């Protein structure tokens, strides 16, 4: 029983930092752009059983994307990340979610498992408010919403525990 | 931004394969020399990625600022080829990373 | 400063690693050090007046099981096909190496993509593949150049890679 989770969202929002904080318990300040994709593996406990979670990090920058359509068809759960200090990254969430649904073409697209992370809450002068993001998540079939900091490991463990539960729904 | 659709893009199996083979990279060498050679390769690969990524960024800046359709079309083909080189280099780095991760699971 | 990416292909043992090391490092190992580990070397070369950077990729290892050409060949400007003139079976597989590259790298104009063929180990003074034979195969493959080489004695090594550089440069923007 293997769970395939993919992380999507604009470049710079913290997709790689969130994956590395959850699996490796480490965080780095310096930016290394993700080219193409990579995955890490983690055993996670759901209910009292170990399932293997395969967490796919992907390129936010369009010119560095290389994954084919067949790849997205096997995703069990899709994580949407934005930056609470960068409202354009919240604005584009619709196009990430919709384009993924077109390529994944799940059998019941409107109940596909998404989880949304609002990252970098450790920064001052956040420009997207919690209720505003919550309103959006509610409107999209009430998908779970976590506010996270990869830099300070706020809600990282809690978010991925929900991601794993949602991925099992599909599987 | 958006999720590019690429009909013959990469599949799961390529990443799984570079990791499976990379796990046994330089197996046979003493556990001392093995981790030496792997660190050397990851450092060399990062420097090469950095170099290429700086050339890539320079091509991006210049394509944004060009009005001449001919020179834009040439910049786009160079940026595409830079992108392909970066994909290969990144998959090579993932290959050698699996060697490191093999040492530290043991 | 143009960067030229060169893939070297061919059966295990023909001398791929040794041809690269002899061109780039001017060193040869008599010892058989089989390629564990994809790697590339870099060398500045002057092509008629232009100084260019050549990256020479040595990706193949013990057995072909690796689909790793899908990962590593992309972006190449030239592909070097190497066989051992003392082992006719290494010449027999050239078609499959050339086709492998064309399928897994998907170059923009497959029928004009620069290939170069090196028949290696002429110093072993045992020639089981005749010079005319390799040239006939090469001619039929859209007239690609053939070089007989020795990585051990540095026979034709500098000459082969100068032509590799030129032909890699020729098909670009
Ligand atoms: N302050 C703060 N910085 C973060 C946080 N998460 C990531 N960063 C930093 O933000 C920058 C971008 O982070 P990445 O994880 O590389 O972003 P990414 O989403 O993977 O970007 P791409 O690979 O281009 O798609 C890096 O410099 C990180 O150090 C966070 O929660 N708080
Ligand atoms: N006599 C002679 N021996 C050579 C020559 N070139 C390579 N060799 C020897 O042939 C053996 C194979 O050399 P490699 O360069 O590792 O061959 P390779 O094509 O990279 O293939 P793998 O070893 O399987 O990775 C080694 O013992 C070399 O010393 C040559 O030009 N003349
Ligand atoms: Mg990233
Ligand atoms: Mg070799």
């Amino acid at each position: 029983v293997l769970l395939k989770v993919i992380i999507l969202g604009d470049s710079g929002v913290g997709k790689t930092s969130l994956m590395n904080q959850y699996v490796n318990k480490k965080f780095s300040n310096q930016y290394k752009a993700t080219i193409g994709a990579d995955f890490l593996t983690k055993e996670v406990m759901v209910d009292d059983r170990l399932v293997t979670m395969q967490i796919w990090d992907t390129a936010g920058l369009e010119r560095f994307q290389s994954l084919g359509v067949a790849f997205y068809r096997g995703a069990d759960c899709c994580v949407l990340v934005f930056d609470v200090t960068a409202p354009n990254t919240f604005k584009t969430l619709d196009s990430w979610r919709d384009e993924f649904l077109i390529q994944a073409s799940p059998r019941d697209p409107e109940n596909f498992p998404f989880v949304v992370l609002g990252n970098k809450i450790d920064l001052e002068n956040r420009q997207v408010a919690t209720k505003r993001a919550q309103a959006w998540c509610y409107s999209k079939n009430n998908i779970p919403y976590f506010e996270t900091s990869a830099k300070e490991a706020i809600n990282v463990e809690q978010a991925f525990q929900t991601i794993a539960r949602n991925a099992l729904k599909q599987e | 931004i958006k999720l590019v659709r690429k009909e013959g893009g990469l599949d799961d199996s390529v990443f799984i394969a570079v990791k499976e083979i990379g796990r046994d990279l330089y197996r046979g060498l003493p556990t001392e020399e093995r981790i030496q050679k792997l660190e050397f390769m990851l450092d060399k690969l990062q420097n090469e990625i950095d170099q290429e990524l700086e050339h890539n960024n320079s091509l991006v800046r210049e394509e944004k600022e060009t009005t001449d359709t001919r020179k834009k079309s040439l910049l786009s083909a160079a940026l595409a080829k830079s992108g392909e080189r970066l994909q290969a280099l990144t998959l090579l780095m993932i290959h050698y990373r699996a060697g490191i991760e093999d040492i530290e699971t043991l």
